[PDB]
């Protein structure tokens, strides 16, 4: 890899600079370089990894959505709208595969604490979810089951090892509920999960400091917003 | 927080409107 | 070039799709491919070329500004902030050089109508201006004179061949006034140009249709906003 | 138009504040 010659600390430093500059492609390349040093990632570093790739794939998804809609709307268009949509799709799949590769080599393997293991399995579920959004048919089924399996393992650990207000646990539940609604054709599961997650978090807010309270209630608000949209 | 909530709502609403 | 196998019409079509998707890097690569077909560009195509590269270099400039400020603020930092700022700088210079290359091969050469020739010379001034923002010393002087020369030729043609409300003429004057203020250490020239441009455009608005009026007054408003900032 | 004017003002103001 092209980051092989750069110090791990320098890669992390530059990932933070790239974040400040909203240079998310660079940020992701720096964090990929950091992961490929072979050492575990700290909490802050895990967040940098996620922010980088979530923003990269977010841009790709947004573009894919613009093009997909144009495609579906097409007077004979020629092959160009399809071609360009496929170009973006392929690039998106490439980024997902890169992330999935990092998590499989060897972030998940070496993650023993709940905070890291749940985080990485949530990511695994997320990037399979993004692959699922652009997939068709039988390939879609396997991708969807890969997402489900990762989220489910993360859910099982989070329920055992983390309080109901833990932001990682909450963001996992949020995303798994989105998976149910948008990917798995399971709106009732989505709603049930979001509601139970919200209610169990509400009942644990009393334990929290001002700062932790703010972190937890943000994700709770997102659960509630989704519920309002879905009901 | 308002911005985060707004951005989330846009993404989620797209799916619903797509159908 | 990688776009060598794609039809010119398909490249233009995809540039418009990329614009809709805010995929400006793609848009620029498609338009570069189109220019390299060797034919002149229509008015709409010239605008696509400009929108693409202005947005690409705009992102690079914005990032450079974030990093430059961090750099100037630096407890011993190590070489990383400088290195990353230099990386962005080099990429920015690369994009400017690409644009300048397209204009020199052979857009300006073949541009005989005022609307095209002024447009391309304004672009030439702009991309030299962007190179000037990150330049130092003697290299800076030559770059600054290259910008000035291009803008000046464009100005001379625009005054001879276009009415004072022509949006291309107005945007050229706007940008040349910015060059004077920000690059050439000539704030009085900047102010004088913006004012004279505004006043001569005001006196020609009466000739315009509703639609042309809206186009012209937008750039006039930008001249006035700049004047307010500078005075 | 407001957005175009706002975006322009931000870019121009940066130079002034940079000095
Ligand atoms: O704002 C969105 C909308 O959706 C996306 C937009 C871009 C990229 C990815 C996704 P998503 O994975 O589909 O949710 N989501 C993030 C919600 C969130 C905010 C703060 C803390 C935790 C979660
Ligand atoms: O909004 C900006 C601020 O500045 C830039 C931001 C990004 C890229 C380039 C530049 P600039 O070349 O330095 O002006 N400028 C464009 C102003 C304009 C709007 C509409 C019509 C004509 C002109
Ligand atoms: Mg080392
Ligand atoms: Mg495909
Ligand atoms: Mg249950
Ligand atoms: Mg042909
Ligand atoms: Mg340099
Ligand atoms: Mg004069």
């Amino acid at each position: 890899g092209a980051m092989g010659s750069m110090e791990r600390a320098s890669l992390i430093q530059k990932a933070k600079l790239a974040e400040q500059a909203e240079r998310y492609e660079d940020m992701a390349a720096f964090m990929k370089g950091a992961v490929e040093k072979g050492e575990e990632l700290s909490c802050e570093e895990r967040n940098l990894l996620s922010v980088a790739y979530k923003n990269v794939v977010g841009g790709q998804r947004a573009a894919w959505r613009v093009l997909s809609s144009i495609e579906q709307k097409s007077e004979e268009k020629g092959p160009e709208v399809r071609e360009y949509r496929e170009k973006v799709e392929t690039e998106l799949q490439g980024v997902c595969d890169t992330v999935l590769g990092l998590l499989d080599s060897h972030l998940i393997k070496e993650a023993g604490d709940a905070e890291s293991r749940v985080f990485y399995l949530k990511m695994k579920g997320d990037y399979y979810r993004y692959l699922a959004e652009v997939a068709t048919g039988d390939d879609k089924k396997r991708i969807i089951d890969s997402a489900r399996s990762a989220y489910q393992e993360a859910m099982d650990i989070s329920k055992k090892e983390m309080p109901p207000t833990n932001p990682i646990r909450l963001g996992l539940a949020l995303n798994f509920s989105v998976f149910h609604y948008e990917i798995a054709n399971s709106p009732e599961e989505a709603i049930s999960l979001a509601k139970t997650t919200f209610d169990e978090a509400m009942a644990d807010l009393h334990t929290l400091s001002e700062d932790s309270y703010k972190d937890s209630t943000l994700i709770m608000q997102l659960l509630r917003d989704n519920l309002t949209l879905w009901t | 927080r308002d911005k985060i909530r707004l951005n989330n709502a846009i993404w989620r609403a797209w799916y619903i409107q797509y159908v």
